RNA sequence: AGGACCGAACCGACUAAUGUUGAAAAAUUAGCGGAUGACUUGUGGCUGGGGGUGAAAGGCCAAUCAAACCGGGAGAUAGCU
RNA sequence: GUUUAUUAAAAACACAGCACUGUGCAAACACGAAAGUGGACGUAUACGGUGUGACGCCUGCCCGGUGCCGGAAGGUUAAU
RNA sequence: CUUUAAUGUUUGAUGUUCUAACGUUGACCCGUAAUCCGGGUUGCGGACAGUGUCUGGUGGGUAGUUUGACUGGGGCGGUC
């Protein structure tokens, strides 16, 4: 897919609609980016894709609280 | 957010300092370089009472790199050190005339230079000589180093 | 070299072929060559994407190397046999360093000579360095984007580039268009021109000349429905409207490609 | 000739077989449809 | 040497005639064109529907191709018969 | 030579040949939710498009409109 | 206080340089007697390209639809 898994934001279907109000749609969709984080545990690069407003969210719980908490829904291989 | 740092590097930090930050320096800067811990209300006391050991027995060995972050945005050597100016005397090894490579560069296409002058680079005391190549018929030799704040 | 076949018999009326005295043949050696040729046009999951793609001789990949990375003792330069994979003609040139290296002939030849490449190389012709132990006004075939690349760029028959800057950082050449971009002063390339030049001096003679060439006809749009491609309109014909791609872009001007990363190193375009 | 039928036993098997067809998804549908009809015929799935 | 000539095979169809409640959902019959290459031919594989494919006619795609087949939506709707 | 399978096989299409135009490889372009793929394991004497059609002799006049391209300096003006 | 200077200063431009982001379609190592891939190591580019969201412009490229009626047939003309 294309997820944050983070916040699990997700591409939706919605739309800016026409200025007469017809059907149309182009999809509003997350701000996922590969951004280089790193387990100090395992010591190595550990890579994730992850939103921009997901990236707000990670820093007010704390980094490594959200990454505390990950890894019980890991990605890793 | 707010921060203790760990560092004085640029024309903020004083080696631990409990200012506030952005997010240009907090992704982008100060971390992800080690350069500094978040300050919140728990951390705020925790690291401050430890601030007052580690950076004092630590940091008066590591002067050499809080200096030269200036001097590479700035722009005037090429060689870079984290120790060298601490007891009188330069060490490390980096610098493009010796490890076979180019680095402190950001718009200069090169990614090799030869060694020319047999002096040492952070390996004798003072000022050494740096060639660096920009082809093998044109050429810009300087006299560098790095020393602490 | 190029001869006209005299009118003898329709399609034969009037042909431009070329024979060269280097062809000598025997076939290289095994280990270089491969497979096949032939295309097709199509995806690797199927359904022509290219159109004007099949037909050609069975053909064999011939396996080439460029790049030139010894700079052991000298070498010779072989057998000479048209390579059908590339627009020039090959050499096999064998160190005796224990190399076996591909050249595409550059003129002036002795079919024994001594390929050296270095930073300095055997500075003749046909020789690879790098860019930056030449002068400007350098003719200079095999120009590449990163060293340890290799050769990418005049490749063809002929083509070769003129070293117009390489003073501080950075190369610049002028590609065979006016086209001024500059690369890196890192970069390898050979010495001198590349060899053959009868490739545009080869203008075949009939229709089914061309067939074998790997192609198959260019149908012209107009000569062709509206839906598939307009300026058609067929029973009695019909004309008008602003030329168009089958895309629909303007063909005629319409400069195209921007990246604002690979543009940032070009230096002047095209006029 | 041109007729549109005439007999090429391999495909029969490997395009239209048990087993040529049991991979897709939708080329179990049907077998699903084709079992629960009572069909048990086969079209060369053998 | 030749998209070379003539001319079987073979590949194909321009004429004419016969057939048209045919031997045939395009034949039979007699000519005809090409007939060493832009050739033609076997096997298998690889391309898919508003798509392919097309030396290009809106041609061709399972006796369907300027409108595919199969199933459903569905009792679409018919101021019409 | 190719062609409206099976009533239209040609003066049609195609064509060597001519000209314009795009495109420096991560190429133009094209395909594909993407990854990626074809172009090409080629690479400007190349790769792609457009129009004309051996060969011969030639290819005049007009840039305004329209398009496209260049100059955009300045002015106008959106989201905010 | 201005005109204007300088101090405490703020900030946008450009300018330069940088990595500490971030990409690499350069080189090498290892997983690996896998040219795929990842990380590692190095080089390069470098706050850029680019993408998400929003936005203006363009956009028969594509789509859904429409494009009235009377009438000595309809057209056509006139008409409402």
């Amino acid at each position: 897919s294309r997820v944050c898994q983070v916040t699990g934001k997700r591409p939706v279907t919605g739309n800016n609609r026409s200025h007469a109000l017809n059907a149309t749609k182009r999809r509003f969709l997350p701000n996922l980016h590969s951004h280089r984080f790193w387990v100090e545990s395992e010591k190595r690069f550990v890579t994730l894709r992850v939103s921009a407003k997901g990236m707000r969210v990670i820093d007010k719980k704390g980094i490594d609280t959200v990454l505390a908490e990950l890894r019980a829904r890991g990605e890793k291989y | 957010m707010q921060v203790i740092l760990l560092d004085k590097v640029a024309n903020l930090g004083s080696l631990g300092d409990q200012v506030n930050v952005k997010a240009g320096y907090a992704r982008n800067f100060l971390v992800p370089q080690g350069k500094a811990v978040p300050a919140t209300k728990k951390n705020i006391e925790f690291f401050e009472a430890r601030r007052a050991e580690l950076e004092a027995k630590l940091a008066e060995v590591l002067a050499a790199a809080n200096a030269r972050a200036e001097k590479i945005n700035a722009l005037e050597t090429v060689t870079i050190a984290s120790k060298a100016g601490d007891e009188g005397k330069l060490f490390g090894s980096i610098g493009t005339r010796d490890i076979a490579d180019a680095v402190t560069a950001a718009g200069v296409e090169v990614a090799k230079s030869e060694v020319r002058l047999p002096n040492g680079v952070l390996r004798t005391t003072g000022e050494h000589e740096v060639s660096f190549q920009v082809h093998s018929e044109v050429f810009a030799k300087v006299i560098v180093n790095v020393v602490a704040e | 070299a190029v001869v006209k076949c005299k009118p003898t018999s329709p399609g034969r009326r009037h042909v431009v072929k070329v024979v060269n005295p280097e062809l000598h043949k025997g076939k290289p050696f095994a280990p270089l060559l491969e497979k096949n040729s032939k295309s097709g046009g199509r995806n690797n999951n199927g359904r022509i994407t290219t159109r004007h793609i099949g037909g050609g001789h069975k053909q064999a990949y011939r396996i080439v190397d460029f790049k030139r990375n010894k700079d052991g003792i000298p070498a010779v330069v072989e057998r000479l046999e048209y390579d059908p994979n590339r627009s020039a003609n090959i050499a096999l040139v064998l160190y005796k360093d224990g190399e076996r290296r591909y050249i595409l002939a550059p003129k002036g030849l002795k079919a024994g000579d001594q390929i050296q490449s270095g930073v300095d190389a055997a500075i003749k012709p046909g020789n690879t360095l790098p860019m930056r132990n030449i002068p400007v006004g350098s003719t200079v075939h095999n120009v590449e984007m990163k060293p340890g690349k290799g050769g990418q760029l005049a490749r063809s028959a002929g083509t070769y580039v003129q070293i117009v800057a390489r003073d501080g950082a950075y190369v610049t050449l002028r590609l065979r268009s006016g086209e001024m971009r500059k690369v890196e002063a890192d970069c390898r390339a050979t010495l001198g021109e590349v060899g053959n030049a009868e490739h545009m001096l080869r203008v075949l003679g009939k229709a089914g000349a061309a067939r074998w060439r790997g192609v198959r006809p260019t149908v012209r749009g107009t000569a062709m429905n509206p839906v598939d491609h307009p300026h058609g309109g067929g029973e009695g014909r019909n004309f008008g409207k602003h030329p168009v791609t089958p895309w629909g872009v303007q063909t005629k001007g319409k400069k195209t490609r921007s990246n604002k990363r690979t543009d940032k190193f070009i230096v002047r375009r095209r006029s | 000739m041109k007729r549109t039928f005439q007999p090429s036993v391999l495909k029969r098997n490997r395009s239209h077989g048990f087993r040529a067809r049991m991979a897709t998804k939708n080329g179990r549908q049907v077998l699903a449809r084709r079992r629960a009809k009572g069909r048990a015929r086969l079209t060369v799935s053998k």
